[PDB]
């Protein structure tokens, strides 16, 4: 299993795909995460709790 | 020997990608949203209370109109649910007792489930005659069933303990494509709002990102210390969150390619079940072996609710697709929905 | 108080009882006398490939039975015309080359012995025993076979079971009635021993003796043994159930009558002897046979009782004296001295000398010297009466030879030695065997009571010794039932569900629960409900691998429990009744009593294995295992 050496070229090749692909800064990252929520919280019923008019369950 | 050979090479290209990450690690989650407003406190309370089910709780789904849900249950049924009355819609005894597993699809003609049989069955839910039938058995996974998904009426993806996932093609019942590399029983996997990628938690407390066509792992995260046991996507495909036997849930950032965060405290010692985002990915819900469900602001990384009324396990929960509401199951037989 | 037999629901748990215990297969099933009676009205009636083999079964067993050679040849011709010539006519005879030859061959050299169609029999079963074999376990009639298992599988007896009637018989122990086994209508004889007045004079041995000694010698159906059906207890009194024989013994009749003629002594000996000859082949010796162990029955045949003193040589042979004093052989006497068959032999020379000539041939005039008797049958035969015929004479003199080596019986063919004597050279043995002769003596129709004597105690150590003498000879019961209530029973029985089945067409419920899934196993128990009031209440159960569900009759299951809440499964008694006590995760305990015992050890037994399975198979997938 670990003693085949298919395995472990195989594995090798898994981990060059994985290293080999394109980054971003995490503070870029985080800043689209934050504008996405931003852009949709007025649509988000549990962020902002709407009246009982419009909610089904009362 | 080209046998250590490997090893070695296998050894420093995680060297490289180690370094590759921290490279891009110029700044937190959490420090870049020092400044945005709290949440409040999330006032949730149980509207409906889901009866019937005459054992444990294992799992649920919301359908996409936001209204049906299927449940899985020691008790050897699936239920599907309209929970605005409350009413069962059908009951359906299952072939084997042992399920685990469920799923709604998107159209709402058809459920899954599966467990310890090995197998994704597809029930069909109106046929010509009108009645609830068995229209597959996917067949192929050498051990259980622990999560299944559908990506439209034709195709499905599953999850096993057999270590692999694998997409099906329910026409014919073949499995087409198999996603191998999980060193551990899988345990839950994720869609990506494309369907064109998914994500997979497993017992080696590893996450891999797949790609549904092209059959291949494109990416591999890890810092769990411990089984993962639930897994979902942020709204927008391009991070995920993990719930595991740690106590901790994480978000791991798709393109940055690690974790942004961890949502923690040192007096919740229980691991976590299941994991959901709110519509918008502010609120990220995580279902708590100690009976709880936990809002979390997805952001901040503050606890920000708690939904309390279950006298066991909560082992599923759900958000629907109008963000309106909150499935909790239960290892005490019961469903609750809350908002 | 008629025999009720279980609803259908029964089969889930009986055909698991008996195939863990090997029981459903064609030779264990075919060779029950109700299981043979179902298998053939399946064939006959339910399946037209079968009936042709079982009618020609049927026919060949008939033709057994017939009594004379012109009978035979008329019958084979028949049944070699009909079953045989005409089935190779049209190409359909599924049996061997060899056995139409083995026929064929005899019948043109008009040679027809009852055993003449033995080799089809082999191959009729043969035809039998696969695919109509798993066909019938298919049928309702198996179920109708398990539900008659049950009762079987279920008797318990008390004296309630039967109407006691008038004394007919008592000795050092107690007492023979006449009875009526309610059930069924059966008559029978009912021996009861008293535990205490055994304790006393200090036999238990010898009770439980007669009881194992009945046991070996009870099947077969014997004309001239009188065999046992069932036995039980109580506290108090030991009970066997035996052929009842209500015209007295030889010891009455003899003295009554006086001395017997040769003529009628003949037929006294040899129903005795056939009846020597089924203890002997079942590797029994009887050592006690005397006029009064023969008793008669109504019309005068004769059967040999009271296997007390009885033993077996299947393997360590008697050196032990044991018997009355002039019927004793002389290796009897001789302690040390081993024997078997030999001193039966003896015994009746000297019990046929008796019946003619009025006292034991050793017990010279109006002696009561014990050891006198012995000590002249030790070493001295005996001027047999110049009246005795030569071949009477041939025959004594043949069964009393005090060698063991030189005597009748004891050459090694057994009583068929006997049965070659010039005495019964006049005799048919078959007709014998079926009771045909005229005997000589029909008997006439219709205080030696016991005082109190002692004050002993019967303790938990005397009752453990007859832990093992309750038991029922299946073969017996069921040929009772046959002959009784079999056919009206399963009628009954067959209207009742037919209009069940009606009334489920209109009440709703039907497509049913246990199929489809993974089921187990499912019947009705009883638990206790009410906490704080433990009244029984019976439900409708269903077990599945990963737990256990019940209903009450109309709704579908509302509760259960998990086989992973469920610790431990173990016998308990509740109101002298046991029940299966289930101790559950929160230290609660759980409570069931099934209908029969089957029922009670195929429930724990299928609880066991389903509670471990489940908690070993569970607690490798961590989504269900419990978290620490
Ligand atoms: C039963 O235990 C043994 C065991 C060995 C020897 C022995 O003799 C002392 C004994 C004691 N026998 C008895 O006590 C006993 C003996 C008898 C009668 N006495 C006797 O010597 N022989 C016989 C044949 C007796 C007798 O009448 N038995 C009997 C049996 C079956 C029957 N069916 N229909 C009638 C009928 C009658 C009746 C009742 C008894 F309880």
């Amino acid at each position: 299993n670990t003693a085949s050496i298919a395995q472990a070229r195989k594995l090798v090749e898994q981990l060059k795909m994985e290293a080999n692909i394109d980054r971003i800064k995490v503070s870029k990252a985080a800043a689209d995460l934050m504008a996405y929520c931003e852009a949709h919280a007025k649509e988000d019923p549990l962020l902002t709790p709407v009246p009982a008019s419009e909610n089904p369950f009362r | 020997s080209e046998l250590d050979q490997l090893r070695q090479e296998a050894e420093q290209l995680k060297n490289q990608i180690r370094d590759a990450r921290k490279a891009c690690a110029d700044a937190t989650l959490s420090q870049i949203t020092n400044n945005i407003d709290p949440v409040g406190r999330i006032q949730m309370r149980t509207r409906r209370t889901l009866r019937g089910h005459l054992a444990k709780i294992y799992a649920m789904h919301w359908g996409t109109d936001s209204r049906l849900l299927v449940s899985a249950s020691q008790d050897g049924k699936l239920i599907i649910w309209d929970s605005y009355t409350t009413n069962k819609v059908h009951a359906i005894p299952l072939r084997s007792s042992w399920v685990m597993t469920c799923a709604y699809a998107p159209s709402g003609n058809y459920v899954a489930c599966g467990g310890l049989d090995n197998i994704c069955s597809i029930y069909n839910l109106k046929t010509r005659e009108g009645n609830v039938r068995v229209s597959r058995e996917l067949a192929g996974h050498t051990g259980y069933l622990s999560c299944c998904r559908f990506l439209d009426d034709n195709q499905i993806v599953t999850s096993s303990g057999d270590t692999t996932c694998a997409l099906w093609d329910i026409e014919t019942g073949q499995q087409t494509t198999t996603f191998t590399g999980h060193t551990g029983d899988v345990m839950s996997l994720s869609l990506a709002p494309d369907t064109r990628l998914f994500v997979s938690g497993a017992c080696d407390a590893s996450a891999k990102l797949w790609d549904v066509r092209e059959g291949m792992c494109r990416q591999t995260f890890t810092g769990h210390e411990s089984d993962i046991n639930a897994i979902c996507f942020f709204p927008n495909g391009n991070a995920f969150a993990t719930g595991s036997d740690d106590a901790t849930c994480r978000l791991f950032d798709l393109r940055a390619d690690q974790e942004l965060m961890t949502y923690s405290h040192d007096n919740i010692i229980c691991g976590i079940t299941s994991v959901s985002f709110s519509k918008s990915g502010r609120l990220l819900l995580a279902g708590y072996d100690d009976f709880n469900c936990n809002v979390w602001d997805a952001l901040k990384a503050d606890r920000a609710g708690v939904l309390a009324g279950h006298d066991n396990r909560v082992s599923c929960l759900g958000v629907t697709d109008d963000g309106m509401a909150v499935a909790t199951g239960s290892w005490d037989s019961f469903l609750k929905i809350w908002n | 108080k008629k025999i009720l037999l279980p609803e259908p629901s029964i089969r889930s748990v009986m055909q698991k009882y008996l195939e863990d215990r090997g029981e459903v297969t064609f030779e264990k099933i075919f060779s029950q006398k109700l299981g043979y009676l179902l298998f053939r009205d399946f064939c006959l009636k339910h399946l037209e490939e079968a009936k042709p083999l079982v009618e020609f079964y049927e026919e060949i067993k008939k033709y057994e039975k017939l009594e004379t050679e012109e009978e035979r040849l008329v019958c084979s011709r028949e049944i070699f015309d009909t079953y045989i010539m005409k089935e190779l006519l049209a190409c359909s005879h599924p049996f061997s080359k060899s056995a139409i030859e083995h026929v064929q061959g005899h019948l043109v050299k008009k040679q027809v012995p009852p055993d003449l169609f033995q080799p089809y029999i082999e191959e009729i079963c043969q035809n039998l025993r696969g695919d109509v074999f798993q066909k019938f376990i298919e049928s309702d009639k198996f179920t109708r076979f398990c539900q008659w298992k049950n009762v079987e599988l279920n008797i318990h007896l008390t004296m309630n079971d039967f109407s006691v009637h008038r004394i007919i018989g008592r000795g050092g122990f107690g007492e023979v009635y006449g009875c009526r086994k309610a059930d069924t209508g059966k008559m029978y004889a009912m021996k009861c021993l008293d535990k205490k007045r055994i304790k006393m004079k200090q036999g238990e041995t010898l009770a439980l003796n007669e009881r194992i000694m009945l046991s070996l010698v009870s099947t077969g159906d014997c004309p001239f043994i009188v065999c046992m059906s069932y036995a039980f207890h109580t506290p108090d009194k030991l009970s066997f159930i035996l052929d009842l024989m209500n015209g007295g013994d030889l010891h009455y009749h003899l003295s009554q009558h006086g001395v017997f003629s040769e003529a009628d002594m003949r037929f006294y000996a040899a129903e005795i002897i056939l009846g020597l000859e089924h203890m002997h082949n079942r590797f029994v010796v009887y050592r006690d046979l005397k006029p009064a162990n023969i008793l008669l029955d109504e019309h005068g045949h004769v059967r040999i009782s009271d296997l007390g003193l009885a033993c077996d040589f299947s393997k360590k042979k008697p050196h032990a004296s044991v018997g009355t004093h002039g019927y004793m052989a002389p290796e009897v006497l001789q302690k040390g001295v081993a024997y078997d068959s030999s001193a039966d032999w003896f015994s009746l020379g000297c019990m046929l000398f008796k019946l003619l000539r009025g006292h034991s041939p050793f017990r010279q005039h109006k002696t009561k010297d014990k050891h006198e008797i012995d000590r002249m049958t030790l070493t001295m035969a005996v001027e047999l009466p110049d009246s005795f015929s030569p071949e009477l004479r041939s025959l004594l003199e043949g069964l009393l030879q005090r060698d063991v080596n030189r005597r009748l019986g004891c050459l090694g063919r057994g009583a068929q030695e006997v049965k070659e004597s010039p005495f019964f050279r006049s005799l048919d043995w078959q007709m014998v065997f079926l009771q045909k002769y005229p005997p000589p003596l029909i008997p006439p129709r219709g205080s030696f009571d016991e005082e109190d004597t002692k004050g002993i105690k019967l303790l938990d150590s005397d009752q453990e010794l007859y832990r093992n003498f309750p038991l029922t000879i299946s073969e017996r019961w069921q040929q009772e039932v046959a002959e009784t209530v079999f056919d009206t029973i399963n009628a009954e029985t067959d209207r009742l569900e037919a209009r069940k089945k009606t009334k489920n067409k209109q009440l709703g419920h039907e497509e049913d629960y246990a199929l489809g899934k993974d089921c187990i196993m499912h019947g009705y128990m009883s638990k206790m409900g009410n906490p704080f009031l433990t009244q029984w209440q019976r439900r409708y159960f269903y077990l599945f691998p990963n737990r256990l569900e019940w209903r009450g009759e109309g709704e579908a299951p509302q509760s259960l429990l998990t086989m992973e809440e469920i610790q431990s499964v173990e016998e308990t008694q509740i109101k002298e009744r046991k029940c299966l006590l289930l101790k559950i995760r929160g230290g609660k305990q759980f409570v069931l009593q099934c209908d029969s015992d089957p029922e009670l050890v195929q429930w724990k037994k299928e609880l066991r294995d389903a509670y471990r399975e489940a908690q070993q198979l569970v607690q490798r997938v961590p989504k269900m295992k419990n978290k620490p």
